[PDB]
RNA sequence: CUUGACUGCGAGACAGACACGUCGAGCAGGUACGAAAGUAGGUCUUAGUGAUCCGGUGGUUCUGUAUGGAAGGGCCAUCG
RNA sequence: AGCCUGCUUGUGUAGGAUAGGUGGGAGGCUUUGAAGCGUGGACGCCAGUUCGCGUGGAGCCAUCCUUGAAAUACCACCCUGGCAUGCUUGAGGUUCUAACUCUGGUCCGUAAUCCGGAUCGAGGACAGUGUAUGGUGGGCAGUUUGACUGGGGCGGUCUCC
RNA sequence: AUUAAAAACACAGCACUCUGCAAACACGAAAGUGGACGUAUAGGGUGUGACGCCUGCCCGGUGCCGGAAGGUUAAUUGAUG
RNA sequence: AAUGGGUCAGCGACUUAUAUUCAGUGGCAAGCUUAACCGUAUAGGGUAGGCGUAGCGAAAGCGAGUCUUAAUAGGGCGUAGUCGCUGGGUAUAGACCCGAAACCGGGCGAUCUAUCCAUGAGCAGGUUGAAGGUUAGGUAACACUGACUGGAGGACCGAACCCACUCCCGUUGAAAAGGUAGGGGAUGACUUGUGGAUCGGAGUGAAAGGCUAAUCAAGCUCGGAGAUAGCUGGUUCUC
RNA sequence: CCAUAGGUGCAAGAGGCGAACCAGGGGAACUGAAACAUCUAAGUACCCUGAGGAAAAGAAAUCAACCGAGAUUCCCUUAG
C-alpha cells in the first residue's frame, strides 16, 4: 500500500512498497512522516526527490555516530535514600527519571509505559524500563546511591 | 443523534421475527466510534465520530477531500 | 396343481340431508384348475378404522413467462 | 496445517544388500568401485545402510555372479521418514506503544472546572460499542384451559359390531 | 379518609449472603443523577423479632457455589458426491 | 301475587350506494348494449369492453361431438337472447333502533390524600427524681458508704391540640360520615402554617390492594368509534 | 514560536399563526377469522418535520417477442 520512507524499522527499505495492516499505517507511520500512500498523481515529483531521499539516508545514521558516545557513559548519580540500612527506602522515580536521562542524555521525554516492573527493591544497581522505541523497549541501567 | 459526519447514516427500523413469525420492533444502529485524524495543512488532530464505513472512505480520498465537502455542506469540521 | 388377494368397465337397483356406503349380471383383455360342461374380480356373513391441506417417493411431453432446455406445476400410482 | 526445494531416507520368504516404484542403462573407466583390514558419523522390519577413506590416489556388488515374485553400477520422474528455511495460516504464551480509555493531576478558554483543547501519569490491543448467533429469563405482554349431566362439582362417557 | 384498631405492620436485637470504588443496586433509549462528596466497625437484599435457656437428623428433588477429564452443542468455514 | 307503563302534548325505529340473481311489464332481436370523455350540454357522437350464437377435456388439443381406454366396445357430459324500469332476495360497508364490562393513542391533575425537601411556631399546670458533682467516712490505692446538690426520660397525671374505643339519637339527616355524653396520646418514631418535588401498568405506601380532587385489582378527559353483543327491551294506517 | 479555537463590531435572512390538501420520520388497538398466537383491521387513527399555491413524479441501464411500442401524472376497461 504505502511507500516506505524510513530504513531503521524491522521491515523498512529505501523505496520498496509493502502491504501492511490498515491499522498499522493509519495510526503509526503516516501521522509522523515515515511513509506515504502510493499515488499516480505526484509520481513525477517523487522521482525527482530520489536524490534527496538518498542524501537523507546518508545523514540520519551520521548523527547517530556523534550520539552514542554520550549515552553509555553511566555518569548519572541518582540521589535516592536508604544510605546504609538495607531496606528499600529510596525515591525510585517514574516522572523524575525522564528528566535525569534528558539533562545528560537524549532530550526526548514521554513515558506512556505499560509496566508491572516499575519500582525497584532494596539498595543496589537495578534497571528501569524507559521510553526507547515505539513498538519495543529494553530496560536502562540506573545507579542508586546514598543521599 | 446517532448520525455520521461523513456518510449520513441514521438509525432505521424493522422487525425481530421469531420461529413462529411473532413480529416485534427493533432498531438498526450504525457502528460509529470516536477517532482522531491528523491533517497536515492545519497540522492538528481533528476528532469526529464516524462509522466504520467512514473509515474506509477516508482511506480512499485521504483526509481533506472529505473534510472540505463537509464544510461545503456547512458543518463544524 | 396354483395365483382370479387380476387390468379397463359396468345395465340395474338397495339405502340415504350431504360427503362416504352395499350387491352386480354382462362385455373386452390376458390367466389357474377340470376329460368337458363350468368355477374363480379374496376368507360362512356382519366389527378391525380418519376428509381436506401439507410435504415424500415411482411412472409420466400435458404445460414449460423472448427462444432451446431445465426448475416448478399438472395427471396416474403409492407413503406419513 | 498447507508450500517449496534438493530431496539424500526405502532393512520382512530370500539375493551379496535393499524393494514405493514406471522408462533409459547391461554393467558401469571422475581418484577405475582403489581397493582391502579396519577410521567416526548418524544411523538400523540391526550388526542392515549411507557418507571420510587411516594408509594411500591402490578394483570393485557382478553388469543372473547370484538367488529373489521385480538385480544391482550408473540418468530420469515423483513420494516418504523427515532434514533443514522459506513462503503463507490457524491456536496459545510473553512483551511493547501509536489506536481507543481515564467519574487522575496542573495550565488555558474563564470571573465557571460543565465542556473542550494542550501536556505529563495510569491502563492498553484488553475494556467498551455496532451487527450475526447460543444460553438464562412470570422481570414483562398477548392468550388458551371442551361437551353430555333428573342443578354442576367429583366420577363415568365421546368411534365402530 | 366513609361498617374491621387487632393476635396484623413496625421495632431495638440476631443470623445469612452479595459489594474493593468508575462498587453491588436503582432510575433513565442515551448523557447523566441517587448511592455517597460515603470506603467492608461501610453499603444493598432476605428471613426472625427485647430478655432468659436453647436451636436435633436428611444434600436424594429443586436452586446457588466449585471443577474440568470426557460426551453431545450455535452461527462461521465448505472438502466430497 | 311475572315484565313494563302517573296522565297529556310534541319528536322516536327496515334507509342509501355500488355489484349480482329471480319474477312482473317494455325496447330492438342471431344479435342487444355502450363506460369514461367530447358536445350549441337531458339530444348527438363514443362499440374499447361485456353477455350471447357450441361443447368435451386437468391440459395440449380436437370439434356437433369429445373425454376415459389397448377402444373402434361400453359409459359421462353435449347437441332466443340482450339492455332498461319497478318489486323479492344476496354480497360488502354502522346496515331495523337503543344498551355493556373492557382494550389502545395524545394530553390534564400531588390546592384532597401518600411519603420526602427548605424555612417558620405550637405544647396551661402539677409530679417523679437517673447519671454526675461536691463534701464526710473509706481504701496502699481503686473499691465502697453517708449527706448536699443535681435535673435524665419515645417517664407519670392533666387542659389547648391531634385522633376515633363504646352506647344512644340521626338515616327524606342540621351533616353524600355529624352531634351529646364518656375515651387514648399529650417533649416527641410529635402536631401544624407557607413554598416546592415525585403520575397512569406510573407513582407513593410502619403493607390495608390503601390513597393519587366526594371516582381506583390500575384515574379523569378527548380521539380510534355509530367498538363487539348466537343476549334482553321496543318496532307505528285498513281489508 | 508561528496560528486555529475564542471574543467584539457590522450587513443580510429566519422564528410565529392558519381549516383541508401534499411528501417524509414514528407508528397502535378494538374488531374479523363464529375461540386464537401467522394473517386481517392497517402503514388506517394519532403524534412530529418540511414546503407549495398545489405538491410529488418525469425524458428509458423502460416494456414487449423476433412484431414492435418511446417521458410522467389522472379517469374507464382488462379482472375480482
Amino acid at each position: 500500500e504505502v511507500i516506505l520512507l524510513e530504513k531503521v524499522a524491522n521491515l523498512g527499505n529505501l523505496g520498496d512498497k509493502v502491504n501492511i495492516k490498515g491499522g498499522y499505517a493509519r495510526n503509526f507511520l503516516l501521522p509522523q512522516g515515515k511513509a506515504t500512500v502510493a499515488t499516480a498523481e505526484n509520481v513525477a515529483a517523487f522521482e525527482a526527490r530520489r536524490a534527496e531521499l538518498e542524501k537523507a539516508a546518508a545523514e540520519k545514521k551520521a548523527a547517530a555516530e556523534a550520539r552514542a558516545a554520550q549515552l553509555s557513559e553511566l555518569v548519572v548519580t541518582l540521589g535516592a535514600h536508604a544510605g546504609d540500612e538495607g531496606k528499600l527506602f529510596g525515591s525510585i522515580g517514574t516522572r523524575d527519571i525522564a528528566e535525569a536521562v534528558s539533562a545528560a542524555g537524549y532530550p526526548l521525554e514521554k513515558a506512556e509505559v505499560r509496566l508491572p516492573n516499575g519500582a525497584l527493591r532494596n539498595t543496589g544497581e537495578f534497571d528501569v524500563a524507559v521510553h526507547l522505541h515505539t513498538d519495543v523497549e529494553t530496560t536502562l541501567k540506573l545507579i542508586i546511591v546514598a543521599e | 443523534s446517532r448520525v455520521c459526519q461523513v456518510t449520513g447514516k441514521g438509525p432505521v427500523t424493522g422487525n425481530n421475527i421469531s420461529h413462529a413469525h411473532n413480529k416485534t420492533r427493533r432498531r438498526f444502529l450504525p457502528n460509529l466510534q470516536h477517532h482522531r485524524f491528523w491533517v497536515e495543512s492545519e497540522k492538528r488532530f481533528v476528532r469526529l465520530r464516524v462509522s466504520a464505513k467512514g473509515m474506509r472512505i477516508i482511506d480512499k480520498r485521504g483526509i481533506e477531500a472529505v473534510l472540505a465537502d463537509l464544510r461545503a455542506r456547512g458543518e463544524k469540521f
